[PDB]
Formats: structure tokens, sequence, C-alpha cells
């Protein structure tokens, strides 16, 4: 959608249309409403750990080994 | 100057710098690209679009491959208007090509531009190109190749031979003798903060190539907004996060909550004296180990602390700089000189002024106490990536996307040293604690050490594969770490690689990564966003785990 | 899809590897919105012109006198080192130096008493 | 409901609530305040045009 | 024969301190915005005329 | 003494050393060094510049004798130096020993 | 050359608020509002009239101009 | 504002010389003037509505209540940097012993301390010696640009910035 | 004043978007959650904003109801000045 008079909707996005080649491009409306909403994930924290000690990788289950 | 014999002008200087002999055709291979492009964006300037698409399709073949991204811009450009609004490209037109050649190599190539037979590819070399002249011998191909990659590349060396105090304040002759400005109006609690900081210079481990750091690597689990910048304190105390949703994130390392001072009602009923000095105004009804900072409208892509601890900046998308502060966690000043995304801030070791780098190819110097700048460092062809300041904060280094690092003196905000070499965009820049160095890094994976004094880039470090976007060097200088998006954080000998150190501009620097290299440690799928060094030398690092 | 894999091709030849699918979807979305806005103003210049064919001269004058508004650059080389030679020689004379939170003027700060609404 | 119709109208739902983000923080900053009030947002819904 | 003194201890002054400038770290660009500063805030108060402010 | 530098050379001088505080010359170190200097370059020039004398009358208001240093304040007094006549109903006069 | 006086300027306010004063960074500014507007006005509607392969500026070039780019709308 | 009609008529002629427009119709320069008047019209209109935007003064009602004052955090400044300023005394407190051979140098080194602060203070004395009328600011005009479509990413603003 | 005494009766009626949701597009642009009626104003605004749309295309739906389509949404926004495009692809 393209306002011609850019008030409403200025350079602020929409986050684009899901959308797909192989939709059913037809749905019920309640089917929308009655579906679970999907769980919000966990908020960023700050974990540390050791990359090396003293030159030595550990095989910490943050490492790769 | 017929556009349609452009492709009978290139060819034939084609034709003599592959049929001369091996030591003159690796330094007269370097006017291949500035003769390219400058032929080709005169033929799109003049409406030349069809003998313009086939003088590159032609002769863009036969380039370097770390031009490889600077044709593809250009094979996009075919129009007059779509070059009229490029600005870079628009400055590359204007400009000269510097173009470094030895008077080896120069007698052969002006005894074939000086006759008339050619006439006219001569004509656009003194007409785009500079050729700056060393008395010496002709470079290798593998020097070569270290010292280029940038528009207007390999820049005159008397832009390189001024007087730059690459010292650091308190003799030192390479540096301002009795000014020492030991930061504007160091207070009592500054003193106190250099109090504590040697006791832990006490415990201060010597690196070197046997006692390598340990490294802490402080990773962001969940990070689903991306995270766009990391500082830490000087101290190891905070640690900032610049993420993708427009918020700052500072959390505290140390076993000790984030707290906000008292309001101002709490504050005005503090009796006089009975201590009541720095420890009465902390609110303990507001202690987290994290405080969230909003405010920015776009991803915000530069952090940076002041050494006092308080004071935090941040840069972003939407062009402004903002200072939040870290003792009521608000913000105070929004700092609206680029209508760019700045992308990159950081305070002055002082603490005072601070510099940021913007998409509008400026750099700009401000001091905490003027909506408007006072440098504008404006010479740049393209992004400030990076802006640095020096240990003495006289100069301000900014690494740039037209792969160029520029040193600025903050008085008469001149250049004072141009740094080529790089092949892709300037990620990150530090410098040696002594002040003589500049360690630079790039996407194409290479870490070049410069010198200042001399400004000769005397170490090429080449272990990374993918954008080196993190360097610092250790607390005595032994050790330099470098951190890229190959998920790795690499140790170099920052002592071995500065043992040696002009009349001729370089110093046939050799392949020594190998013998700089103490450690590659790779990382869980975690790019190395920051790299930070303790008093006590131990290495500290944030990722954002993907 | 045809549109599509032209698009993928574009952005192949910009060398970008790896990208978000829905980035094809949206640059299409962006590539139709230009086209019916040249289009729609070419027969708008076409019926100034009294014209029942709208032909090249027509998307000729709608396609420079939308890239005269809609897409910007930056500032040239030339103001950018005029306004920096007026900027790194004037004196930027002085304001309130020792001011504990150094700060510009309160009007150019954020800093009010920042009000609310009495919950009632 | 048709299905392309959903996305379109949650899309201007979304980039609805992104504008009285953008431009009430706007409204606010510019005079000098951190937080928006009610008179920040009734200044904000008068320049979308939405007869409060 | 005032202006003429003022004109001569500027003149001196300038001169003695620009090797402590230099010492101290300082551009000779500063010297003379110094200079500039200094003769301009005479020729804004107009209490007498200046050879600088008629420049 | 760092007594002339309540004269328009002197403040001119500092107002250029305050545009440097707020740009570059950031508190005292440069600026304090210079001033320092100049302290010495304007006693210097006193004393050995030259000059020329007279003699004259006037009426008092105030006076205060403090760190060897004598401030007055005379009101309707007129000062006439050689030819020169001059009037003045508020004169302000420091002088150090 | 100028064809804003500056005093009708402060007129065109007058007539808003009796209670308006300008700066003189504003004034100066919003004469070179003016100035920048009256070239871009004729220097796109007399490419209209060299559309209609006609050397006289008519009115009808002017008024086109502003309804299409500025949507101004002032009758003749 | 009803531009005059003797100087715009000039005006329009000389920018049309670069055309080729060497006449006007005489119904085009009111027709420029009625155009720069909806012009200015709509900007002194526009930053009327923000320059009576900082006209109001919640305090004075009681359905608004106060969230966070930062400003007396500069009262906080005061007691800091006035604190500090004391423990600079304190420490000048200290010059003062450094500077019957001691007791004689601090009465000559007080005699070009005080002297000199009083010289100081009379500089700062003559340095300092040295209707709703609302009106419309420069940060009005920027206000009122980056919002529109155009002008948001031009030169006009870029440059505005900076004035 | 209507409009003060409106948001004043707003600790009850939970509107029809939740405000953990109005909230979070409200964070995203720098709106932070201070007073959680204020939130609920905007999650009104919001509504009748897209209600207003839904009432006005249900109209020329009449004169060609039971589906809302393209070409019903095109009319609608056209009096709002708003060109929507149909996806085409």
């Amino acid at each position: 959608f393209h306002a011609q008079e850019f008030i409403p909707f200025r350079f602020a996005s929409g986050g684009g249309r899901e959308l797909y080649f192989y939709e059913e491009k037809e749905v019920d409306l309640s089917d929308i409403i009655n579906t679970p909403l999907p769980r919000v994930p966990l908020d960023v924290c700050l974990k540390a750990h050791w990359l090396s000690i003293e030159g030595c990788q550990p095989a910490i289950p943050e490492n790769p080994p | 100057g017929d556009p349609t014999m452009y492709e009978e002008y290139y060819s034939g200087l084609k034709h003599f710098i592959e049929c001369s002999l091996d030591c003159h055709r690796a330094e007269l291979s370097q006017l291949f690209y500035p003769l390219f492009v400058h032929m080709y964006l005169e033929l799109v300037y003049n409406q030349h679009e069809n003998e313009a698409k086939s003088f590159f399709e032609k002769f863009h073949g036969d380039q370097e491959c770390y031009y490889q991204d600077d044709l593809r811009v250009l094979s996009s450009l075919t129009k007059k208007e779509h070059m009229k609004g490029n600005e870079t490209m628009l400055d590359f037109r204007t400009s000269k090509f510097v173009l470094r050649i030895s008077r080896d190599s120069y007698q052969l190539l002006k005894r074939h531009l000086q006759e008339k037979q050619n006439n006219q590819i001569w004509n656009i070399v003194q007409e785009h190109l500079y050729i700056d002249i060393f008395d010496g011998m002709p470079r290798s191909k593998q020097q070569i190749d270290a010292m280029v990659g940038s528009l207007a590349g390999e820049a005159k060396r008397e832009a390189n031979k001024s007087k730059v105090f690459f010292g650091l304040l308190k003799q030192d002759p390479n540096a301002p003798p009795q000014n020492r400005i030991p930061l504007p109006e160091l207070k009592d609690s500054d003193k106190l903060d250099k109090i504590m900081n040697m006791k832990e210079t006490t415990k201060r481990v010597r690196l070197g190539p046997d006692c390598l750091p340990s490294i802490c690597f402080y990773t962001f689990l969940n990070a689903y907004q991306g995270l766009t910048a990391v500082d830490v304190t000087d101290d190891s105390s905070l640690i900032a996060g610049g993420f993708a949703d427009s918020t700052v994130r500072v959390w505290s390392v140390t076993p000790k909550k984030l707290r906000s001072v008292k309001q101002a009602s709490d504050l005005s009923l503090i009796d006089k004296e009975s201590d009541d000095v720095l420890e009465r105004i902390m609110d303990e009804k507001t202690a987290s180990e994290l405080k969230i900072l909003y405010g920015h409208s776009g991803p915000v892509y530069g952090a940076s602390f002041s050494p006092d601890r308080n004071y935090l900046l941040s840069s972003s998308e939407d062009g402004t700089v903002r200072l939040w502060s870290l003792q009521t966690f608000t913000c105070l000043v929004g700092y609206k000189g680029h209508n760019y995304p700045v992308w990159d801030t950081q305070f002055s070791p002082y603490g005072y002024y601070f510099v940021s780098g913007g998409h509008d190819r400026v750099a700009r110097l401000w001091a905490t106490d003027h909506y408007q700048p006072l440098r504008i460092f404006a010479g740049h062809l393209a992004d400030v990536n990076c802006t640095r300041f020096h240990p003495n904060s006289n100069y301000v280094a900014t690494g740039s996307a037209d792969r160029t690092v520029r040193l600025w003196d903050v008085l008469n905000g001149n250049c004072v040293r141009i740094f080529t070499g790089h092949k892709g965009p300037i990620h990150s820049l530090t410098f040696s604690p002594n002040g003589r160095f500049l360690a630079t890094g790039a996407t194409d994976g290479r870490v070049l050490l410069w010198d200042i004094g001399h400004g000769l880039m005397v170490g090429e470090l080449k272990g990374h594969t993918d954008t080196v976007c993190s360097l610092r060097f250790s607390r005595d200088g032994e050790i330099l770490a470098s951190g890229s998006m190959d998920n790795t954080v690499r140790l170099w000998d920052a002592i071995k690689a500065f043992e040696d150190l002009t009349a001729t501009g370089h110093i046939n620097l050799p392949e020594n990564s190998q013998e700089l290299l103490l450690g590659t440690y790779m990382t869980k799928s975690t790019p190395v966003v920051h790299l930070h060094f303790t008093r006590r030398n131990l290495v500290l690092a944030a990722g954002a785990y993907s | 899809p045809k549109d599509a894999q032209m698009m993928a091709q574009i952005l192949k030849d910009m060398g970008i590897t790896e990208y978000e699918p829905r980035v094809i979807n949206q640059m299409l979305e962006f590539a139709f919105r230009y086209v019916t806005t040249i289009l729609d103003d070419a027969k708008i210049y076409s019926s100034h012109a009294k014209k029942a064919t709208v032909d090249a001269d027509d998307v000729r004058l709608a396609i420079q006198c939308r890239a005269d508004q809609s897409f910007t650059s930056p500032p040239p080389r030339d103001f950018l080192l005029d306004i920096a030679r007026q900027r790194n020689q004037t004196p930027l004379p002085l304001i309130k130096p020792y001011s504990g939170p150094r700060l510009p003027p309160d009007r150019y700060c954020l800093t009010a008493p920042n009000y609310r609404l009495k919950s009632l | 409901a048709e299905k392309a119709s959903v996305e379109t109208l949650t899309e201007m739902l979304q980039s609805y609530i992104s504008e009285i983000g953008r431009s009430a923080k706007s409204y606010c900053e510019h005079t000098a305040r951190t937080q928006p009030t009610l008179s920040d947002i009734v200044v904000t819904l008068v320049e979308m045009g939405f007869n409060v | 024969t005032v202006p003429k003194l003022y004109r001569s201890v500027i003149e001196d002054v300038i001169n003695d301190v620009r090797d402590i400038f230099l010492d101290d770290g300082v551009d000779e660009q500063v010297l003379m915005e110094l200079k500039t500063l200094w003769e301009n805030k005479l020729m804004q108060s107009r209490a007498v005329d200046g050879f600088h402010s008629e420049e | 003494y760092q007594l002339y530098r309540n004269t328009t050379l002197g403040n001119s001088l500092q107002e250029s050393l305050d545009e440097l505080i707020q740009s570059q010359q950031i508190t005292p170190q440069l600026a304090l060094q210079v001033l320092l200097q100049f302290d010495k370059a304007i006693n210097a020039a006193l004393a050995q510049r030259v000059r020329n004398r007279v003699n004259f009358r006037g009426s008092l208001n105030t006076y205060r004798f403090c760190d060897n240093v004598w401030t007055f304040v005379l009101n309707d007094v007129e000062f006439r130096e050689v030819t020169e006549l001059i009037k003045v109903d508020k004169v302000k006069i420091v002088a150090c020993d | 050359n100028q064809v804003l006086t500056k005093k009708k300027l402060q007129d065109l306010v007058r007539e808003v608020d009796p209670n308006e004063q300008l700066d003189e960074d504003v004034e100066e500014m919003l004469l070179q509002i003016a100035d920048d507007f009256i070239e871009s006005v004729v220097t796109a509607a007399c490419q209209l009239a060299r559309h209609r392969k006609s050397s006289t500026l008519e009115v009808k070039d002017v008024q086109l101009h502003l309804e299409r780019q500025w949507n101004m709308w002032i009758p003749g | 504002t009803f531009l005059l009609q003797a100087p715009l008529q000039r005006r329009i002629l000389e920018i049309g010389k670069k055309h080729g427009i060497t006449e006007l119709h005489p119904d085009v320069v009111s027709y420029v003037s009625h155009a720069t008047q909806q012009r200015l019209q709509n900007l002194v209109e526009k930053i009327s509505e923000t320059a009576q935007q900082k006209n109001f003064s919640y305090k004075d009602d009681d359905r608004y209540e106060q969230a966070s004052d930062v400003r007396a955090q500069l009262k906080f400044f005061e007691q800091l940097d006035q604190i500090e300023k004391q423990r600079k005394d304190e420490q000048e407190r200290e010059i003062l012993m450094r500077a019957q051979l001691r007791l004689k140098q601090k009465a000559k080194e007080m005699q070009q301390q005080e002297l000199a602060q009083m010289r100081q203070r009379d500089a700062n004395l003559t340095a300092l010696a040295a209707q709703r009328i609302t009106r419309v600011n420069l940060r009005d005009l920027i206000f009122c640009l980056e919002n529109e479509r155009e002008t948001s990413h031009s030169l006009l603003l870029y440059k505005a910035f900076l004035k | 004043t209507p409009l003060v005494d409106f948001l004043m009766q707003l600790e009850d009626y939970t509107p029809t978007i939740p405000d953990a949701v109005t909230g979070y597009y409200l964070n995203r642009a720098g709106f932070e959650a201070s007073d959680p009626r204020i939130i609920r104003l905007i999650s009104l605004a919001a509504q009748k904003f897209i209600s207003d749309i839904a009432n006005d295309a249900l109209q020329h739906c009449k004169m060609k109801k039971y589906t809302l389509t393209m070409e019903d949404l095109t009319p609608a926004l056209s009096e709002y000045g708003i060109n929507v495009k149909k996806p085409h692809y």
C-alpha cells in the first residue's frame, strides 16, 4: 500500500506481508482467532565463560568440544 | 579524445606494460586500475553508454582480484545521471590517483608517453593521475599488493611527512613537552581512580609469547534483537550492549548492582558533612544487574564509556549521538549533527571530547558542552566507519569505507597521515599504548600495523578469514588481540612485530604472520564483536552467540 | 516465478549470497510500486501534452521528475569542504564552561521537570 | 476474510503503533522531555488526522 | 602615541610567548587566532581606532 | 603580579584562551602557562617602556590598603596631564607599590 | 535584485499573530525560502511552455506546476 | 504576504532569460504572489502551533502530576562541583605552607595572592558591566522539515542543522 | 475537558488490543509504559482507525457484504488519500 499523502504511514515500516506462493488465498476469520499465540522467547541476558585458560581452550559446553 | 578508440588507447598501454621486463612490469601494473576507471567514468559522463559497456567487458577481467567489489559498483553505473548521485565516483573523477612509482620504472613509462605515437593516453595520465616518484628499487609484486587497494590510492609522501606528536602525556620530545593535559580539570575523584588503578597494575602479568593470556568470553545468549555495539569500561566493571531494537543495555559484571542516584527531594534532606558524598546518594530502591536505556529511534551502532565510568555514549541509525548518564540512568543530550547513520563514536581517554563518524563521510569532534561540533574531519570519500582517539587525545584516527585510514590533528582539523593498503572497508582501529603504532583491520582479514612517526604500516597480519571487527593491544603492549567474524580470537606478538622500528616510503615488510601467531581460539558460532584487556592483562570478549 | 527469479540474480550480481526469503518479495513490491508511479505520472504528462499514446518522452519526463524528488543523495564534496573550512577556521565563540555536568544551554538539552498526569 | 486482506490490515496496525511510537517520542523530546504525556499524543494523533 | 604603544606591547608579547606556545605543543595558527581575537574586541568596543580594525 | 589581567589587553587575551578552553585548551595547563608568560611580559614592558610626568588635585570617597595595594575612589575630580585638560566626578585608582 | 523587501514579510506575520517577532536568522532564511522557490517554480513551469512549443509563459504553465508538484491551487 | 508587483515582475523575467520565456502573462505576477502567500501562511500557522506548544504550563493545572525533574540534578551539581571547589581550596591551603623564612615566604606569596584575586574580581565586574509575543525559532522550522516527505533528506535541512 | 475525564476511566476497560502487544510496538519506537491507561488510549485510537476503514469498506461492498476484498479496500482508502496496492505476484 502506498499513501500519497504520506502522513498516517511515514517512513516507519509495517513489517511486510506474510504471504506465500503455496498459500490458500482465503481463510476463515475465526480460524485466526482460535489458534494459540506463539511463545514470547526469553529476554537477553549476559553469561560469562572461558574461551582460554592461560592458552588452552577448556572443554566446557560453551566451547565447540 | 575520441571515445570510439578508448579500447585502442588502453590496450596499447596494456601491451607495453606486459611486454616490459619483470622488474618494472610489477610496478607499471599499478596504473591499470586508475586508467580503467577514469576512462570508463569519462565515457559515461559524456553520455557514451554504448561504447562504455564494451570498454568495461573488455578490460574489467584483467584487473586485480582485490578490486572485485569495486568493479561491480561500476558495472551498475552506465548512465550519467546514475553517476551524478553516487558522490563516491563523483569524488573519484575529480581527484587524482597518486600512484607511487620508482624513477627506474618512470623513465620507461615517460619514454612511451612523451612520443606523439600514443599522445592521448599520456593526456589522460597527466590529467587524472598524479605520479609520486621515489628514488629507489622497484617494489616487488607482493609488496605492491600490500600497500594498494584504495580509491585515490597510495597517497603522497608529502602528506606523511608532517610532524606528529605521537608521544604520551605526563621527557617525550615527539609530544607536547610541558602542557601534558592530565584530563580537563583532573578531579580528586578522578585522582582516586588512578590510585586503585595502580593496585590492579601490581597484579598485572607480563604476557609475551610464553605467558599467553586467559580469555573470558562474555557471550550474549539470547540476543534475538541483533547486538550491534559493545563497550567495556577501563576497569572491567560495566559492559554496554547496543542492540538492533534501539536499546542500550548496561550490565554490571562485578558483584555490585547498578544503582541510580536518589531523587532531588532525597538529596535536599541529606545533612552537611556526616560523610554524605558518594555512597549516601545512591538509591537502593533502584538496584538491578541490568539497566535498559530507551530513546534511539534506530539500531545503536556505537557504544563508548567515559573513563570516569559515568557518561555512556551511543550513536545509531537515526543520526543522533546520545549521552546517557550512569548516575541517573537517563539520557542527557542528543547531538544532532549528522542526518545519516552514525557508525561509531568514542569518548576521549580524558573524557571531555568525543568523536563520531557517520554515513555523511565526515567525522565530527564534539565536547559535551556545545550542541554543535568543534572540528569537522571531512576528507574521506566514503563512510567514516571507525573513529579512534590517540592515547594523548591530540589526534583522531578515522578508518573508512574507501579503504583509507587517516589521522587528524585536533588542532586545525588537518589530516596529518593517510594510511592506505586495505582491500575492504576498515571495521576496527586500535592504538598501541606507546602511541607509536596503530593496528587497523578490515573485511579482507588483514591486520596492518602502521607507524605514526613514519607512516609505513611496517607489519601485516593475515591470519583471519572474514572481517576483523575488533582489535586491542595489551596493557603493556606485549600482545595484539584480534577478533573477527571467523569466530576466532587470534593473539599476535606485538613486540616481535615492532622490533626493527626512510627516503623511499616502505621498509620491505616480510611474511612474519606465521611467527607472530600465538593462538587462534575458535569460538562456538559467535562473532567476536569486542575485545578488552583487563588491567591485570586478562582478555575479555563479547559476542552475541548466533 | 518469472520476475522473482530475476530478483535473485540482481542480488547475486551484487554479491549478496545470504538473504532472507522476504527480501525478494518486498523488492518486487518496491519495483511494482515504482513502475506504477512512473506510468501513473506518465499518462498525466501525456494528457498535459494532449496525446492519446504514452510514448517514450512521457516516461523520460516522468522518470526525471520523480528522481528529482524521491531519490536524494548525501551532500556533495564541494559543499562539504566549504562548510568544513567555514567551521574549522571559525573560533566557535563561547558558552558556560565549568558546570559540573558540563552541557549545552538548557533549551538544547533534554533536562526538564518532565511532568505527568495525576491518577484519579 | 481473505488471507491477503488480513496480513494487509495487521501490517497497517503494526505500522500505526510504530508511528505513534516514533512521533510522540519526537514531540516530547522536542520539548526537552523523555517520557510522553497526554498532551504529546493528542498532538501526535492530530498530526495523523484522527479526530480524538 | 597610545595606539602605538599598544601595538608595540602586543607585538612584543606575541613574539615573546611564541616559544612557550610551541613548547606546550601548539600550532602557530592558534597564535594568529589569539592576535585576531585580541585585536577584534578593541575594534568592536570602538574606544579608539586600531590598524588591525581597519584591515 | 597577575595585576594586569584586568586590562583591555589582558581580557581580550583570556577571551581567546576561553575560546580555546571550549575547543582546544580545555582548562588550565596550556592557558595557565600562557598567562604566566603574560605576567612577566606586561610587568617588564611597563617598568622599562619609557614614561612622562605631571601634578594635579582631587576630592575623596573610599580607600582600601591591603596586600600593599591602595584602592581609592575620588568624586568630582579633574586631572590634567601636560596640555590635556580633563574632568571627572567618579574615578577609581588602584596603585601597587 | 531582491524581490521580497523584508518589511512585507513582517506584515505576513502581523496578519497571523499581531504578536509574533521573528529572529534575524529566521527572516534571512524566510527570504531564502521565497528566493529558491520562485526559482524552482519558473524553472519547471518554463519546461511546460517549451512543451507546448510556445515561448510566451502564459499563466496556465505556472498554475499547472503548483497543482501537480506543490498542491497550491490558486485560481486565475 | 501579497508580494510587491513591481520588483516581482522584474524577478520573474530575469529567470525567464535562462529558458526563453521573454514575456509573462499579466495574471501570473499576482498569481505567484498569491502562491507565495499560501506557502508562508501554511508555514506561519505551522510554527505558531509549535510556538504555543511551549507556553502550556502544566503546573498551574492539578490534573497533571510531576514525574521526573532532572533539573534539580543541577542543585546536586552545585553541591558536588562546589564541594570539588572546596577540596581545591584545601589543596590551595596545602600550597600556602610550601609557598622564620617559611613564615616570611607565606606573607610574600600572600602579597601576590589576595590582591591578585581582588584584581580578578574587578575584571569579572567590568566584564559583567560590558502580551504573549509568540516567537518562531529555527528549531520550529527544522521540526516541520524532517517530518514532511519533501525536505526530509534534503540539502536545505542538512545545512539548517549548522545555522 | 472530556478527554481528561475519559482517560481517568481506563483503569478498567481492557481494550480489543492487549497492552502486552500495544506496549510492544510502543517500546519499539521509544514510548515506554509509564501509565497503563496511556497505552489503552493509543490502543483505542488504533482500533478506531482500523474500524473506520472496515466500516467504510462495507458501504463499498453493499453496492456490489459477506466478504472483504481488495476492490473494497481500494475505494475505501481513496477518500483517505491512501492508494492501496494489489500484490499481483
